[PDB]
């Protein structure tokens, strides 16, 4: 009792080490990308379709963002788990909606069960700058045009506090209340409004990450003196 | 404070089945370099930094996040120096073969094999070189600088390639 | 019984410390030195001459088991010193292990041994045992990554090789002949053969789909699928 508990003590340090400047970084990144998204807002908001007026009804298609390179708590673990919910009762038909995987964490999800996923954005970025999804989105967008899409959707994860976001899905190609550029930079609005999300739940899951090593750390440390 | 230098051997190490279980680290030799041939103590040189680095990163253990800065460039081959460093009971390895070795992870050649796979490119390496490449090693046996690099580096890759990772 | 007889013969000390200890009081009758800690000036002389005659000869035989308390706890003290000089291999009882069901109660961590070199139980053996240890290193690892992280991101893998650290922390206990009398298994004997091979396939993963209660107090890994067949 008096030695491979202090490894167990060493190595809970170490973590400790890394989860509170991840920490520092989660906040010090996505804050970053709120700027890079309330920058969106001017060009957001200047403002029987091509055919994004609402039509019926057979294949759908869906785009679930995620983080790659995840460490932010439940926040991809529980969109994951709103997709493979809600298409739960979506289903009962072989049509097999098709998802637009971005970021590789609902990636490798999507293709160990089988969904499948007509495409997969590589890596993210946190940026996440112009050059980026004007493929998946382009794309996404390209499958409504013509034809084998009645309807595109994204499982952003939105973001209230950086305490808390919410798994939402918010449905894009068939509008709302030649330029449909719309669309594609409603899909910038949430991969925007996803990072921001993502860290917001990743320095949340950080701090606690570190508070959590102490605390453990601290019971841990009984046993390196009282055998 | 009488000896020229010790060699501490951590206990830690030791039960973690590495061996030697060497702390290169806190470990020294006041005579250094000067009792060390010229090929060693170039190959070696590096070395020291080498794992000097995946030290410290050694922290970020089973969490390979942080990408592409001094990522797995550092870290991923540091984890692969480490394993050269091993080595059997009684198993003594000639200078030459020693140094072929290091020079062969030292300069990336081991990188692009896996880790658990380190151990193993490393004995096939040199049992390569000594049926074949016997010229190389003779030669560092001979004045050993080791030179006629990049014939070295070409002589390697074509064990290289892995073929079998 | 060695000399003579030449068998392999036991012999426990139960606390070799009070022998060295004994040594001190009659150092100090005998108007002796003594060391700066108390000990005798003889200490390690004394240990040596009666810890060198606990030997494998050629006739072969004597393995000491010592027990060794030493109330301070202080293990770095001149007395435990000297007699772990002389140790080959430390068995560790747990109380933790006991208050869990793990009944030769020892630490898998904790004891080791210096004749746990391939060298002189084989590359296999040796490779199964390492291949143990450090599955249960990493369980331990792991149970702080969930403490301080949740088992929400733990690899598949990993959340794997936590379900062969219970059943292997598990077939590690077995059923004593001595302790038939009260639970009556009956007693086990498994030969290391059977022992390293029995880990060897619970570490390839042979028998991820038994119940981890399934190897807790069995004797080899054969009669362990007997018992995954209840509950």
């Amino acid at each position: 009792g008096m030695r491979e508990i202090k490894r167990r003590i060493r190595s809970v340090k170490n973590t400790r080490q890394i989860t509170k400047a991840m920490k520092m970084v989660a906040a010090a990144k996505l804050r970053r990308a709120q700027e890079t998204a309330e920058n969106a807002r001017p060009y957001a908001d200047k403002i029987s379709h091509p055919m994004l007026e609402a039509r019926p009804v057979k294949k759908t298609g869906y785009m679930v963002i995620t983080s790659d390179r995840g460490l932010a708590g439940p926040y991809n673990a529980n969109i994951l788990r709103l997709v493979s919910k809600t298409i739960e009762e979506r289903h009962q038909s072989k049509d097999e909606y098709v998802i637009f995987a971005v970021g590789r964490k609902g990636r490798d999800f999507f293709k160990k069960r089988g969904y499948p996923v007509v495409e997969e954005v590589t890596g993210i970025s946190d940026t996440p700058s112009l050059t980026e999804i004007q493929d998946i989105a382009q794309s996404a967008i390209g499958m409504f045009a013509d034809e084998t899409f009645d309807k595109l959707t994204i499982f952003y994860n939105e973001f209230v506090s950086p305490i808390v976001q919410r798994p939402v899905e918010k449905q894009l190609l068939p509008l709302t209340s030649l330029l449909p550029k719309y669309a594609e930079t409603l899909i910038y609005s949430a991969l925007l409004d996803a990072k921001a999300s993502e860290f917001g739940a990743r320095m949340t899951a950080m701090g606690n990450a570190t508070d959590n090593a102490t605390e453990m750390l601290e019971t841990l440390t009984l046993q390196f003196n009282r055998a | 404070s009488i000896t020229d230098g010790q060699i501490f051997l951590e206990s830690d190490l030791f039960y973690s089945g590495v061996r030697p279980a060497v702390n290169v680290g806190i470990s020294v030799s006041r005579v250094g370099g000067a009792a060390q041939i010229k090929a060693m103590k170039k190959v070696a040189g590096t070395l020291r930094l080498d794992l000097a680095q995946y030290r410290e990163l050694q922290a970020f253990a089973q969490f390979g996040s942080d990408l592409d800065k001094a990522t797995q460039a550092k870290l991923n081959r540091g984890e692969r120096t480490v394993e050269i460093l091993k080595q059997d009971e009684h198993k003594p390895m000639p200078v030459e073969e020693q140094v072929i070795s290091i020079y062969a992870v030292t300069n990336g050649f081991m990188d692009d094999i896996p880790v658990e796979d380190v151990r193993r490119f490393e004995e096939e390496l040199l049992s390569f070189m000594r049926a074949n490449k016997d010229s190389l090693l003779d030669h560092i046996r001979q004045t050993g600088e080791l030179p006629d690099t990049k014939e070295l580096d070409a002589a390697i890759e074509e064990f290289k390639k892995g073929f079998t990772p | 019984f060695r000399d003579r007889e030449g068998q392999d013969v036991l012999l426990f000390i139960d606390n070799i410390f009070r022998f060295t200890q004994a040594g001190s009081e009659v150092s100090a009758l005998l108007g002796r030195m003594p060391s700066a800690v108390g000990y005798q000036p003889t200490l390690a002389t004394e240990m040596g001459q009666l810890q060198e005659r606990i030997t494998s000869t050629k006739k072969g035989s004597i393995t000491s088991i010592q027990a060794i308390y030493v109330p301070a706890d202080d293990y770095t003290d001149p007395a435990p010193a000297t007699t772990f000089a002389h140790l080959d291999a430390t068995t560790n009882l747990e109380r933790k292990l006991a208050e869990m069901g793990i009944y030769p109660a020892v630490d898998p961590l904790a004891s080791t041994s210096r004749i746990l070199s391939p060298a002189v139980v084989g590359e296999e053996h040796y490779r199964v045992a390492r291949g143990v240890q450090q599955v249960l290193q990493r369980y331990n690892d792991l149970q702080d990554i969930i403490a301080i992280l949740g088992m929400d991101e733990l690899s598949d893998e990993d959340k794997l090789i936590v379900a062969r650290a219970r059943k292997i922390q598990r077939f590690l206990s077995q059923p004593f002949h001595v302790a038939e009398q009260f639970t009556g298994m009956p007693g086990k004997y498994v030969p290391v053969k059977e022992t390293v091979r029995g880990f060897k396939e619970i570490l390839e993963g042979k028998h991820d789909n038994l119940p981890e209660e399934a190897f807790y107090m069995v004797g080899t890994i054969d009669e362990a699928v007997e018992k995954a067949k209840k509950l």
